């Protein structure tokens, strides 16, 4: 999965997340035609009969959370990223950073995520300390010693106090943000 | 770089060769919309493990001059051939998902291509000729790969390695590594070909076809009826408040929107900026918050189009007080069932609650 986003001297604001699913889909390549198709349809529950059940012509539950903030009717800005059921945590946790904790947008990015979906299955960044990891597996967490990057969030900050953008690209790949002046 | 700062328009992507497509466009007149087609194109090319016209997507549009704010959905659909135990074998034991995530039957009718030209169609002033010219070039002529594509061909080698990718990916049996050029001239004929004819090539045509036919030789039922059949559907967000701010965020068919909605406002009463950022107290209420918003994530979120989500009950402020009984610094909350959100809703699920192995 991808995350992008873009803003513009009309102001429009786009915030688009894309994915194959896994990282190549299938891995199938379309013969004679070089395009990747995806494993989306994993995406749904495997043992039937609940919300998420396949159908035919159904969309499997995704996690994908493009996002757009917005102040006095406004956007001030975008949010999104990759990571399948992770994405939820990295957006809320950026945008938790930002506004709660006051941090630069790039900050607010950059603190070490945390994920758990269940008793059973937890993630986290490098940079969680790791006394205060142990602690919490003491207290009945299941972190476990190693660390794994946990999505990667691209957002712009749209300035409206000195009438410019922000853009920001997380570290977790090797995303640019990249201004314009016309 | 990592940041930067523009007056006249920003883009933020995940390749540099794709941030600069899309701030050209931008610099040359364009807009947001013009600039974010562009930028699909050359992720396709630039990072083809991530994302393109093999795969859907949700599109988010703040319109700048009606006010509203849309959402393309490109989100892949089941062929018609899809069945609800797909993923079990004969004997009702789950396929692992390794094998599963493979096989054709994983294949959803491909999205992305109808939503860029629905993008354009709403919003486009510079026409898809050039916005897909620059990927094609890409494509065609090649790029110096980056470590994330290095390291995503080495990890996922040996999928690649029984597909049609490996004269590309793995050519004489070796991964490609940082720097080597890829080259990628099939992907450039079918940009070619979409330039020239635009997505009937794709749905109804050549490529739709070859897509149908490798479905079907890796084990899954997708025809080309079930391509010409697709088309994308336009959104409008789910909204919340947090912290004096309005947040616009995606709806079912995505959990997202209503998940990050429901975690601000379980973990907002506590005030967590009182505790440093690398806390146990954070980390701890974070945690338990997520168990109670993932569980009720697996009970009650699908396709609307064909389950009722309840999404007002989700989010009512009793029903958070609810969750928040179970959040608490004392303890740790084994009890990580879903709640009840239907107390705070006028109907009832149209499904069961079905437990999915982890
Ligand atoms: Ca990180």
């Amino acid at each position: 999965t991808t995350h992008f986003t873009v803003t513009d001297q009309w102001g429009n604001v786009v915030s688009y997340t894309t994915t194959i699913e896994q990282l190549f889909g299938t891995g199938i390549l379309v013969p004679g035609y070089g395009l990747f198709l995806n494993n989306e349809l994993t995406d749904f529950d495997a043992i039937p009969g609940g919300a998420n059940e396949v159908q035919p012509n159904k969309r499997p539950l995704s996690s994908m959370t493009p996002t757009i903030v917005f102040k006095d009717e406004k956007p001030v800005l975008t949010v999104g990223s990759p990571g399948g059921t992770t994405i939820i945590a990295s957006v809320f946790q950026t945008i938790l950073n930002y506004f709660e904790y006051g941090m630069s947008l790039q900050d607010a990015i950059e603190e070490p995520r945390i994920y758990t979906n269940s008793l059973t299955s937890y993630r986290y960044e490098s940079g969680m300390p790791e006394d205060v990891r142990r602690k919490l597996n003491d207290f009945g967490h299941k972190f476990g010693s190693n660390p794994v990057d946990i999505g990667n969030v691209q957002s712009i900050f749209i300035d409206r106090e000195n009438k410019t953008f922000m853009g920001v690209a997380d570290s977790s790949r090797n995303g640019t943000a990249v201004g314009v002046n016309n | 770089d990592k940041v930067a700062v523009g007056k006249d328009g920003m883009v933020a992507t995940a390749h540099p060769l794709a941030s600069k497509i899309g701030a050209e466009v931008l610099k040359k007149g364009g807009n947001a919309i013009d600039a974010a087609i562009a930028i699909q194109y050359a992720l396709n090319v630039t990072e083809p493990m991530m994302s393109g016209i093999g795969g859907g997507g949700f599109m988010m549009v703040y319109d700048g001059e009606t006010r509203e704010t849309s959402i393309i959905n490109s989100r892949e659909r089941a062929p018609e051939g899809a069945k609800p135990d797909m993923f079990l074998d004969e004997d009702g034991k789950v396929i692992p998902f390794s094998e599963r995530s493979r096989h054709g039957n994983a294949v959803g009718v491909p999205g992305t291509l109808k939503g860029l030209e629905a993008a354009h169609k709403k919003w486009g002033t510079k026409k898809m000729e050039d916005l897909i010219s620059p990927s094609i070039k890409l494509t065609e002529e090649g790029f110096p790969i980056d470590s994330v594509l290095a390291d995503a061909i080495k990890d996922h080698q040996d999928k690649l390695s029984k597909t049609a990718a490996k004269d590309i990916f793995l050519p004489d049996g070796e991964p490609l590594k940082e720097g080597d050029i890829l080259v990628q001239k099939d992907l450039a004929k079918t940009f070619k070909l979409i330039r020239k004819e635009g997505s009937k090539a794709f749905y109804d045509g050549e490529i739709g076809r070859a897509i149908a036919d490798v479905v079907q030789d890796f084990g899954g039922s997708m025809t080309p009826d079930d391509l010409s059949r697709y088309e994308v559907t336009t959104d409008k967000p789910i909204w919340g408040e947090y912290h004096g701010y309005d947040i616009a965020s995606m709806p079912p068919p995505s959990s997202g929107g209503v998940f990050m909605l429901q975690v601000l406002k379980l973990i907002d009463d506590f005030h967590l900026s009182q505790y440093d950022p690398k806390s146990f107290e954070k980390y701890h209420l974070l945690a338990e918050t997520m168990h109670l918003s993932y569980a009720d994530r697996a009970a009650y979120a699908g396709d609307p189009e064909f389950v009722d989500v309840p999404l007002r009950g989700l989010l009512d402020p009793d029903y958070i007080k609810e969750r928040q009984k179970l959040i608490s610094l004392d303890s740790m909350n084994r009890d990580v069932k879903e709640g009840d959100p239907w107390k705070y809703e006028e109907g009832e699920p149209n499904y069961e609650i079905v437990p999915q192995p982890e």
